[PDB]
């Protein structure tokens, strides 16, 4: 296998002088060929917080993490790191880090505590961030890196391990590995534009970043955005596929298959992905870089032939309960999850949440009106005790007053009572 | 750089049969050469 | 360059007769026939006494089904249409059509009373209420064989990328919990490098007959090697294990009397407790033809036996310290499993209690039987660890007897230490 | 494509000679010579007050070995025979066929105190008490290798729809634990000169040898010829592997560099800090049956950039800098290995207090060196970060020295108020 370096969202050269190492939340980098010489800007979206700057490198960098405090850049053939704090007081700082034959650096990443760097052979590194070397460990090979505060995630891959990846965060009494090497159920790749691409990211991995939350998100060759839930318990945790970017670009396109229009993903905040919409041969943005945009994220269980006989597309309104309710079943329990664990990051989530199991008995009352519509007991029985708030229940009550059903109106009282009763 | 081997040392300072047989040794040595 | 398949489980090829099975069951069988390119579909049962046959065309081309107490749920794998139809009609039948993206399949499904669950060839993973309600949607490896009692469900996963493994999981009241979780699965896959067996494998590449629950709970799973394998000890994760508490070769090998047949072949149904419920398939084709054999049955037998040994002391017999080599393993296992689903699940046929005190029998039995093999060659060590393995108060006596017409005096005092640290608690 | 073949640690091919290795390891080795159509079996020992050597002619040509200090296992890995040997002989040997499969070889054995375990190419593993009683039969994937120390087992296996992974147990007289099942080996396995091709036709995972530390901890070495060892393994969520050891880089500069091949090293045990190993000349990279004395290789955390040794040198020497961060790295990951044990297994020789204490003084040394030349550098952020990392208080008053001679009151402010903070 090939091991090219891996840094999130960043693109190829593809026979031009410019290309892009990174892009995030906070910015992108890109570099351009200066003769032998590289010239390398810093770019951000919030250019009131922070200041673009430039530099020109000999090294030839093509690995970089572009965190909120600093970026972190990297050669992947010589092995050499340098770091840049964005509040310039602090100052930069180099280490060349030793690359046995036949090895590169493969990912990097940083943190306001904490640098990561991982290689082709499986070394994994770490340092404080002022560059005092902390820790060495082996994995399988690191193909990818990303982290947030003091939790690092990372994906390996080789002939004799499989695809998989490892959730870990220091404590600070020690180091835990939530999930350590599990198999990850993203697809690789399966022309030449294509083909151009997966040269330089043979992975198909686009991006790799924490959510605003701080749960681990990737987004693959199939291009949907997977979310790792209930990842602080790893007796339980799932991979949803709660975007597929291909499905919305579908429904935007008014049902054309379009050849023309594809989504290069940034970062994920709640309800919406931030992302760049690239247009043309190329699935990847180009020098005149767009601006970032917001999908919402729509879970996959629309029906392709089912839409284009219905029909922008519109959706029948039972297929769009169905949608909303999984959903916001899926961010309702991540909110849950980060609110217990972690507690309110943006003094909003309570209210947020609130708001959501709202939305999600509300999506189900649909539900149960299209099964009391069609009079089927059994169906809306079970919609009926999926519902989390007293309201619902008394509006479902009414509501199968109303589809002349008294069964499930004597059944739902009853199961009315053994909530309130208790 | 600042050297600090002074420091480490005060840092690390925190009759034997031996060296009575070395002292044999000697004396033995020295003995049986001199006039 | 692999191909994916859809699978259910004891289901079979056409080859080429028209007539075939989509799953086998403790239940019943289903099979179609694609008359004038439809398929006239017909569910069978083995216990008629509460359950009709019946029969309907199938116009969609449904090459998946998972037949079980209460309903039959069956799928086509290419257009994502998938059909419930429960056994009485007070419940209604119903139909969704589930997404596909491009080049997908769906691979395999599963039913329970509670639960309805499908798989993919890109690891989606669907699943529903009985009602077809979508209660959960999730992404794993890709899934290539699927199966599920009450709130459990087993799982097997394969790509290129992944590997051969399984997931095991439980729909708690509050949350569903996994057991093992992509775990990497003990089982072989086929020799892909005669032509009976190349078309079955085209048929079915991942080489899994079956797959199924056992009457207790414990997740088996029967493949190309022809052995059944039981995940032992599933309800504690760091110390579960798989047990190949069968191999049917082995047994087929010695009920025809050491002849090397290629013309018998054992179909699994489904394990109950001692005995693997199977179907004996006969001649060319590896797989049952269309007037099925009875339900027969296998007892279970751990692979102690070689067949060097067997050929020259031996329709074969079998010599008796070893063939108390296995009723001891077996009374071993089969009473931890009886003991683990007691002390979790509790009884779920009202009588595992008599059922565990017949296994202690057996168990100390086949220990003592060891143990004369022992005293027989004055093994005292051997004889006394086999005296702390039995447990039976009537068991250590009768190894005391047993040391004293084999004239061991200190195996008589240590067997009784044995006792005397016993008894006193 | 792969073929499984049998394992015994840090056993040799025949090549072309007439007699090879079984295995060796901390305990002894065992060696096999083709004596015509039978075998010449020797089994040596290292602590010869506690062992005596000997020797047996084997008809059956065993060509898998394991040897703990309670007895000697033996296998043949075509037929499926094997044969234990306890070494008082007070104990009887037994010998017992297993079952194969047409084509199953046996590819592993091990033996501890009360039990016997074997490993076959289609992943059965089969146990059997320390007096041959069959106790239980599990299916895994494939063990290529396998070992133990104690009543600890560690295994690795693999297949091509697997991968390589690996489990750790503890199976003991009572309370029969595991720690970690068929998890994901990070090591290294090789690449597709002959004697090369020639070892690996003999060893196709080219794990040269696997063990225990003295202390109780899962060991390594692999293809690329780096010491892996598990720490924390006694708690699976922490648990993680630390090359403790390349062994390419550290022959390399303790020969001067120069490119220097045709020497290798071929490992036995890790005792606490410093490899047991033979360093083997030659084409060949396997020992010959005079066995070498086992020379001694300190542990080096892989921290040597060998393009900057390359500028400095030019026998090697190292650069202060360079130093320091090993000596600290090494000296943490030791001392955390050394208090794991003490909390869970406890002392064994009665001085290991002693040995831990004298190391965190030179974790302590080592993080005030690196602290003098982030002095020197006058970045106070670097030299109060590793301020931080000390731990002892008295020890922590040096860099209040240091800081004092590098002239940055701001670093002694902040040291004090560790200082004040240190004091709870």
């Amino acid at each position: 296998f090939r091991y090219m370096p891996f840094s999130p969202a960043g693109t190829p050269f593809g026979f031009t002088d410019r290309r892009y190492l990174t892009m995030n939340e906070v910015g992108y980098v890109s570099t351009v060929k200066n003769s032998e010489q590289y010239s390398i800007t810093v770019s951000f979206f919030d250019v009131g917080r922070f200041r673009e700057y430039h530099f020109e490198d000999l090294f030839g960098y093509d690995l970089c993490f572009l965190n909120e405090k600093g970026t972190l850049f990297g050669q992947s053939k010589t092995g050499q790191i340098q770091y840049r704090p964005h509040d310039s007081i602090h100052s930069n700082w180099t280490k060349i880090i030793p690359l046995q034959a036949g090895e590169r650096i493969t990912s990097v990443a940083a943190t306001p505590v904490r640098v990561i760097v991982g290689t082709s052979l499986g070394y994994f590194r770490s340092f404080n961030q002022f560059g005092v070397p902390f820790a060495v460990e082996k994995t399988s090979p690191i193909v990818a890196l990303t982290a947030q505060n003091y939790r690092v995630f990372s994906v390996h891959y080789s002939q004799f391990h499989g695809l998989s990846y490892s959730l870990s965060e220091l404590g600070t009494s020690s180091k835990r590995y939530y999930k350590r090497e599990c198999p990850l159920p993203m697809s690789l790749p399966n022309k030449d534009a294509n083909l151009d691409y997966y040269n330089f990211n043979p992975m198909g991995i686009k991006s790799l970043f924490f959510s605003s939350y701080g749960d681990p998100c990737i987004f693959g060759s199939d291009n949907t955005l997977l979310l790792l839930s209930k990842w602080r318990s790893p007796e339980e945790s799932k991979w949803l596929p709660i975007l597929d970017s291909n499905m919305e670009i579908w429904k935007m396109s008014g049902g054309k298959e379009t050849t023309d229009i594809h989504v290069w993903p940034l970062a994920l905040a709640y309800d919406t992905l931030n992302c760049i919409l690239v247009k043309g041969k190329h699935i990847w943005p180009e020098f005149p870089l767009p601006l970032p945009s917001e999908m919402e994220i729509r879970m996959p269980v629309f029906v392709k032939s089912k839409l284009l006989e219905e029909n922008e597309i519109q959706i029948p309104v039972s297929m769009a309960a169905e949608e909303e309710y999984l959903r916001s079943k899926v961010l309702s329990e991540l909110l849950t999850d980060t609110l217990e664990n972690d507690g309110e990051m943006y003094g909003n989530e309570n209210e947020v949440l609130a708001a959501l199991n709202g939305a999600y008995d509300k999506a189900l009352l649909r539900l149960f009106a299209s099964a009391c519509s069609d009079q089927n007991v059994e169906k809306a029985l079970s919609l009926a005790h999926e519902l989390k708030q007293d309201r619902a229940l008394t509006a479902a009550v009414k509501i199968s007053e109303r589809a002349e059903l008294p069964s499930l109106v004597k059944k739902i009282n009853n199961i009315r009572e053994a909530r309130y009763e208790q | 750089d600042i050297n600090i081997d002074d420091i480490l040392a005060e840092l690390d300072k925190e009759v034997s049969p031996q060296q009575d047989f070395s002292d044999l040794m000697k004396s033995w040595k020295n003995e049986r050469c001199s006039p």
